[PDB]
This record gives structure tokens, C-alpha cells and sequence, in this order.
């Protein structure tokens, strides 16, 4: 720096060496760790855990530098790694997503670091097409997501719930369009919204059929439509309903003519939607049929050949 | 009058019983179909027949469930599947001959019993240790000729197992000095537990 | 991705056990509403030769096998080649399979244990039961949890019914105990035995009974002979459950 | 006679290396007398 080649690639596989060195070690790597930052400038803050070190990982500072390079970085995937939202409740809850989202939240707030949608996504199918067009939605979603995503937090998500859209329909279109992670993102937004109604009562399955000598109305002999958690009645079951057709709908008729392999993204997303349903669907005999096309959807993705 | 509601209470205590009767049974049968089918082509299956067709995967899934351990529930359920499969003599009427020359002969054309060994080679639970071997006397299935013919070459293989069983022995040892307490002395029972119960019938 | 599709599968499959789980209790509690009781419990839902012909009545409906396809669906998931954490989920639908039999025990699951009392317990019996909980979960910090168990959950009400097996039933933490320190966490356990007999309150026969299956610290004669004899003697239980010997174990008690 | 036997065995049992972790027995000379400790009959000053 002060004033490349094969000496540099040699000693670029030599550093992730040292990266796995440090990670692999605890109760051994107090200054390593605090060694690891320089270097990550140059080119586990919570994937190696550091109870105390991922405490230290947690330089304020550090945290802001890496934000503002991002910001003028213009080199993304960088900005996915820092983004975490670790597993361990998500970081503990933003004891990395707290930090990330005030200074994700605030660089958002002080810079960046419907038919204008629609309008968006023809330039960027436009971009796609040729070799630069829109290549940085896909990897900043996700980024966003996460970001704004660890662990099912406080009214941060809200913050990302602010930049919303309150579209299922428009992310479930846009994942169609774009055989991509909009698509994936629209599930994310889903679950985000699904987790903000759910803190609403955490609904685990009672088996609970208790029916006293004052009984229930016993003329329930096939309920096709089970009560289930639709955020309630109309809305919540029209987006519940609306959602589990498409994707049985189109996940039935992609699995049984899609290819075995191409969809790996899609196969996430379904089992997304899968626990989405469980948190959320809960449409009995109706459902159920539904159930059985999955049972039918999941023969589908067997048909095994 | 709440009779109707105690009518069918009654109703449903003697499906109850019927089902107590049976799906033992009937349970049985079903699981036993299972057995027949992995050393059937599948039981009409077979994945379809084709290059994935079908013969003998029961006993290599079984292998891999032992080595697993686990929530030892599963592998209980499991331990009660392997003994209703060499639990036999009923339910035949793919004509194999319902002895365990053929069936055991083909259970070691399977050869699951190295689990055995290593269910006596390691024994994690008691409910483990105490149906590890508790079918265990399929693997001498009669014959067990093979079974014993392996199992002696297999006894060539490491200490491990060999040490657990000592060690098992060892405890039906120690267990039976403290029965020898336990009876102390005369001059009834509540079948000594089993715990000596249990090593009576592992003696055997 | 072959496991994220598999077990990602596998977690439809896992939905799928308690889906079709939730899905056969539902089916259970409705057709027990109306209609059919012995009639019913022959049909179930989908001497020695009694049901030996209904199996094999079942046997063509299994060996030729309103989803027949989803039965043979959980064979080919049992089908999978090998898939250790997939293996784990086979396992779980080679117990499912069970599930039949599982059915007829879930037809059962109607043990366990008025009304707006019920609801009220729930409230208590419930906090009594958290308060052990959390202590357990959560020197004495536990110990500072400690009187959420003994203090919460202190005032049963042993005039209601219900409570004997019932509270028997629903008390997890007192079926455990049927770490003893001098400090706070002695203070507590001290102060729980005192409650727990309070609580426990409801064994006049039964109570000794429930008290006896607890026991493993107890009837040794001599370790708590004094606590022992305050805790019962002098009764119906002291000429069945009046055996001898104690006064050797007193004579170290 | 298993007294008896006892001795009918102490007799040949001379001659064993005296090792560790074994569990042997005692007996005094002068007083001649024995080595028993009671699991339920407490000491004169702590009953522990």
C-alpha cells in the first residue's frame, strides 16, 4: 500500500487459513480476533461465536466504517456478509440486528449508505437481457432482508415495514417475473409481516377437542375449511388463500414438468410457504385438499425419475 | 338425562376393547406387510420397478438408524419392528417359506445383526440394553448357523462391543449380588423386579 | 439443496405427520358428535378368529392398498435412498405408519385432568405450575425463582375436585421430585415440601397413594423418621400401610 | 464347617502379593481380636 501477482494469490489463500484457524479455536483467539478487523478492511464477527467476542466484533465504530465503506463501496458482497442476522436468535436479537438496523436504518435515512414498479421492472427485465442492466436488485434484497430481518425484532422491521408496499400480490408477481429472489423476497416479506401478526399469539397446535357435556356444532362431518390463522376473516384469508393457490397452483405445475435441478431457490421458497401455511393456513377439509395436492404437490416432486 | 352421553361413551369403550383385541393385531400385520415388502420388491412398489428396484433397503435403513442413536424413542419403535418382522408364524396366506432358514436366512441375506452386536456393543439405554438383545435370539434365529459363523469372524473385529457385553455380564453380576441381598432370607415376591427378571431371561 | 429439498420436504413431511396428525383428531371429534356408537366404533374411519378376516379385510385394502396415493406417497418418502437427517425423518413416518394404531390411541387421548373452574386452575393451578417451571429453567437465581414454585402456586384449593389425579396429572414438577443445599435453595426446597404436602392436600387415600409413587428420598426409617411420623400415623393407613421396622430405622432416626 | 472352610483357605491363600486396590481383612494379635465397622450403630461423640 505504501508503495499483486502470485506472491498476492498465495497469500490470499494463506489468509483464509488463518480466518478457519481462528474461527475453529475457542478459548484461544483473543487477539487474533482482535487482529481480524484490519484484515477485513484490507479485504467471524459472528459467525465464530466470541460470546465476548462477538461483543468486540461489535465495534460501534467498526460497525459504521464498514457501513459507509458499502455506502461509496459499491462492492456488494461485502455488505451481504457485515448484513448477518446471525442464527442464535439473530444475533440475539439485533444485539447485532439493534446495531444494523440503526446503522443500516441510518444510513438508509441519510443516503443510501405501482405502475412506477411495474415501469421499474420492465427496465430491469431490459437490464437482464443485455449484460448490465439491473444487476444489483437480487443481491440487495436479500441484503435488505436480512438486514431488517434477524431474529423477528421490534418495530425495525416496521422501519423495513416502512418501505413496505403492503403487496403480496406485487411480491409474489414480482418472484414470478424474475425468476429470482424478488420472488424469494416477496416470501421474506411475507414471513415478516406472518411473524408481526404472530407475536400476536405464537399459534403452536392444540389438540385440544374438548367438547363438554356443552358440545360444539356437531354437524361438522367434512369441514373442506377449517378455521385456521388467515390474519383474520376476509383479508387475512383471502391472502392466505390467494397465496397457497398460486404456489400450488404453480408449484404443482412446475414440479411435475420442471426439470430436477434449476429451481433450487424455488424449492426453498416452497418449503418457505410450507411454513408459512403451518404458521398461517389452516383450512381443514378445503385445506386439506389443498394438503392432498401437496400431498399431491409433494408425489409430484417424488415422481422420482 | 345425560344417558345418551353415557350411552355413547359405553359404544365407545367396547370399540375400545374390540381395539385392544386387535390393532395389535392388526398393527402387526400392517408393519409385518412392511418387513415383507423391503424384502419384497417393495411390497407391490419396489420404486416402481426400474434400475430402483427395490430389494433389501429395510435392513440398510435399519443400519443407519442404529449407528444414528437419537431421541431413543424412534429406535425403540424401531427395536418392537425388527422383532415383529422375526415375529412370525401368522398372517401368510412371493410364497417364502415363513421360517427363519429362509427368513432369518434371508433377514442374514439382510445380516443386520452387526447393530446387534453393536446394540451389544454399545447399550445406551436400558430399554436399549433390555431389547437390544431382547430380540436379540433372532440372530440366533434356530439355526443362526451364518449368524453364528459371521458373528464368530465378526467377533475378530475390535474390543468395543465385546467389552460392553462383559460389561453387561459384569452387571448381571453385581445385580445378582444385590438380589442375593434382596432375597436376604426365609424361615413372597414381587417377581424381584425384573431387573433380575431381566437377567434371567438375558441369561437364557 | 438435495436435503434443503429434502428435509426442507422432510419439513413438509414433519407438517405432514402433524398435519395429518391435527387432521385425524379433527376427524375423530367429529364423527364422535352424531351418530353410530357401537356402529361407529366398528367402523373407526377409513374367539380367537374375531378381526382375523377384517385384517385380511384390510389386507387387500393394504396389499392392493380418499387418498390411496398419499398412503403410497409415505412409502416412497420411506422409499429416500439414504438421508441421515432425512433417515431421521423416515424414522418419524416409519413410527407414523404407527399412526393407525396411533389413531386408535388419539381416539383414546380424551384422558387427562369444573368448567369455569377449570378455567380458573388454569389461572392458578397453571401459575403454580410456571412458578416450578421457571425455577427449574430459570446460586439463587432459581433460588430467586424459587417462589414462583413455592409461594405461587401455594393456595390450592382442596375443597374443589378435580385436583386429586387431575393437579396429580397436570403437576409435572411434583411427579419429578416423586440439589439440596443449606442456603437459599435449601430454604426454598424446605418451604416447597411444606406447600407441596398442603397442595398434595387431596390424597385422603389416593393422596397417600400419589405420595407413595413420589417417594424415593423417603421411607427409610432412619434419615427422616421425625417428618415421617408428623406426616402420618394414627389412621386407616396406619394399620395397611403400617408395616414394622421403622423404630430399627428410628433407633438410628 | 464353612468357618472351617474358611481356614481351609487361608492356609493356602499365603503367598499373595499384597497389591493395591484389594480388600482384605484384619485381626490383632495381643488382644487377638477383630476389625468391624457398624453401617448403623453411630460413634461416642458424633453419631455421624
Amino acid at each position: 500500500c505504501g508503495d499483486h501477482a502470485p506472491f498476492r494469490h498465495i497469500c490470499r489463500l494463506c489468509y483464509r487459513v488463518l480466518r478457519h484457524s481462528q474461527q475453529d479455536y475457542r478459548k484461544n483467539q483473543e487477539y487474533i480476533a482482535k487482529q481480524f478487523g484490519f484484515m477485513q478492511k484490507q479485504i467471524t464477527a459472528l459467525l465464530h461465536n466470541n460470546r465476548k467476542l462477538l461483543e468486540k466484533h461489535i465495534t460501534a465504530a467498526e460497525i459504521d466504517t464498514f457501513v459507509s465503506l458499502v455506502r461509496k463501496n459499491r462492492e456488494p458482497r461485502f455488505l451481504d456478509y457485515l448484513s448477518d442476522l446471525c442464527v442464535s436468535m439473530n444475533k440475539s436479537i439485533p444485539v447485532t440486528q439493534e446495531l444494523i438496523c440503526k446503522a443500516v436504518l441510518n444510513p438508509t435515512n441519510a443516503d443510501i449508505l405501482i405502475r412506477s414498479k411495474s415501469v421499474r421492472e420492465l427496465a430491469q427485465d431490459a437490464k437482464e437481457g443485455q449484460k448490465e442492466d439491473r444487476d444489483v436488485l437480487s443481491y440487495y434484497r436479500y441484503q435488505l432482508n436480512l438486514f431488517a430481518r434477524m431474529c423477528l425484532d421490534r418495530q425495525y422491521l416496521a422501519i423495513n415495514e416502512i418501505s413496505g408496499q403492503l403487496d403480496v400480490d406485487l411480491i409474489l408477481r414480482c418472484m414470478s417475473d424474475e425468476n429470482l429472489p424478488y420472488d424469494l423476497r416477496a416470501s421474506f416479506c411475507r414471513l415478516m409481516l406472518h411473524m408481526h401478526v404472530d407475536r400476536d399469539p405464537q399459534e403452536q397446535v392444540t389438540p385440544v377437542k374438548y367438547a363438554r357435556l356443552w358440545s360444539e356444532i356437531p354437524s361438522e362431518i367434512a369441514i373442506d375449511d377449517y378455521d385456521s390463522s388467515g390474519a383474520s376473516k376476509d383479508e387475512i384469508k383471502e391472502r392466505f388463500a390467494q397465496t397457497m393457490e398460486f404456489v400450488e397452483e404453480y408449484l404443482r405445475d412446475v414440479v411435475c414438468q420442471r426439470f430436477p435441478f434449476s429451481d433450487k431457490e424455488k424449492n426453498k421458497l416452497t418449503f418457505e410457504v410450507v411454513n408459512l401455511a403451518r404458521n398461517l393456513i389452516y383450512f381443514g377439509f378445503y385445506n386439506f385438499s389443498d394438503l392432498l395436492r401437496l400431498t399431491k404437490i409433494l408425489l409430484a416432486i417424488l415422481d422420482c425419475v | 338425562r345425560n344417558i345418551i352421553e353415557r350411552l355413547q361413551d359405553i359404544v365407545s369403550a367396547l370399540e375400545d376393547r374390540l381395539r385392544p383385541l386387535v390393532q395389535a393385531e392388526l398393527s402387526v400385520l400392517v408393519d409385518v406387510l412392511h418387513r415383507p415388502e423391503l424384502l419384497f420388491p417393495e411390497n407391490t412398489d419396489a420404486r416402481r420397478k426400474c434400475e430402483s428396484g427395490g430389494f433389501i433397503c429395510k435392513l440398510i435403513k435399519h443400519t443407519k438408524q442404529l449407528l444414528e442413536e437419537n431421541e431413543e424413542k424412534l429406535c425403540i419403535k424401531v427395536l418392537q419392528t425388527l422383532r415383529e418382522m422375526m415375529t412370525k408364524d401368522r398372517g401368510y396366506g412371493s410364497r417364502g417359506e415363513m421360517s427363519l432358514a429362509e427368513v432369518q436366512c434371508h433377514l442374514d441375506k439382510e445380516g443386520a445383526s452387526n447393530l446387534v452386536i453393536d446394540l451389544i456393543m454399545n447399550a445406551s439405554s436400558d430399554r436399549v440394553f433390555h431389547e437390544s438383545i431382547l430380540l436379540a435370539i433372532a440372530l440366533l434365529e434356530g439355526g443362526n448357523t451364518t449368524i453364528q459363523h459371521s458373528f464368530f469372524c465378526r467377533l475378530t473385529e475390535d474390543k468395543k462391543s465385546e467389552k460392553f457385553f462383559k460389561v453387561f455380564y459384569d452387571r448381571m453380576k453385581v445385580a445378582q449380588q444385590e438380589i442375593k441381598a434382596t432375597v436376604t432370607v426365609n424361615t413372597d415376591d414381587l417377581e424381584m423386579s425384573a431387573v433380575i427378571t431381566i437377567m434371567q431371561p438375558i441369561l437364557r | 439443496e438435495d436435503i434443503m429439498v429434502m428435509d426442507t420436504k422432510l419439513k413438509i413431511i414433519e407438517i405432514l405427520q402433524f398435519i395429518l396428525n391435527v387432521r385425524l383428531d379433527y376427524r375423530i371429534s367429529c364423527l364422535l358428535c352424531i351418530f353410530k356408537r357401537e356402529f361407529d366404533e366398528s367402523n373407526s374411519q377409513s374367539v380367537p378368529g374375531a378381526l382375523d378376516f377384517e385384517h385380511i379385510e384390510e389386507q387387500a385394502e393394504g396389499i392392493f392398498g380418499h387418498g390411496g396415493r398419499t398412503f403410497l406417497r409415505v412409502l416412497l418418502h420411506l422409499t429416500m435412498h439414504d438421508y441421515p437427517p432425512l433417515v431421521s425423518g423416515a424414522l418419524q413416518l416409519l413410527f407414523r405408519h404407527f399412526s393407525q394404531r396411533q389413531e386408535v390411541l388419539q381416539a383414546f387421548k380424551q384422558v387427562q385432568l369444573s368448567q369455569d373452574v377449570d378455567n380458573y386452575k388454569q389461572i392458578k393451578q397453571d401459575l403454580d405450575q410456571l412458578r416450578s417451571i421457571v425455577e427449574k429453567s430459570e446460586s439463587y437465581n432459581y433460588r430467586v425463582v424459587k417462589e414462583i414454585l413455592i409461594r405461587l402456586s401455594k393456595l390450592c384449593v382442596q375443597e374443589s375436585a378435580s385436583v386429586r389425579k387431575s393437579r396429580k396429572q397436570q403437576q409435572r414438577l411434583l411427579r419429578n421430585m416423586g440439589k439440596a443445599e443449606d442456603t437459599k435453595m435449601q430454604e426454598i426446597m424446605r418451604l416447597a415440601h411444606e406447600f407441596l404436602q398442603n397442595f398434595c392436600a387431596g390424597n385422603q387415600q389416593n393422596q397417600a397413594l400419589l405420595h407413595k409413587h413420589i417417594n424415593l428420598f423417603l421411607n427409610p426409617g432412619i434419615l427422616e423418621a421425625v417428618t415421617m411420623q408428623h406426616i402420618f400415623m394414627n389412621n386407616f393407613q396406619l394399620c395397611s400401610e403400617i408395616n414394622e421396622r421403622v423404630v430399627q430405622h428410628f433407633v438410628h432416626c | 464347617l464353612e468357618k472351617k472352610q474358611n481356614e481351609t483357605e487361608n492356609r493356602k491363600l499365603l503367598g499373595t502379593v499384597i497389591q493395591y486396590g484389594n480388600v482384605i481383612q484384619l485381626l490383632h494379635l495381643k488382644s487377638n481380636k477383630y476389625l468391624t465397622v457398624n453401617k448403623r450403630l453411630p460413634a461416642l461423640l458424633e453419631k455421624n
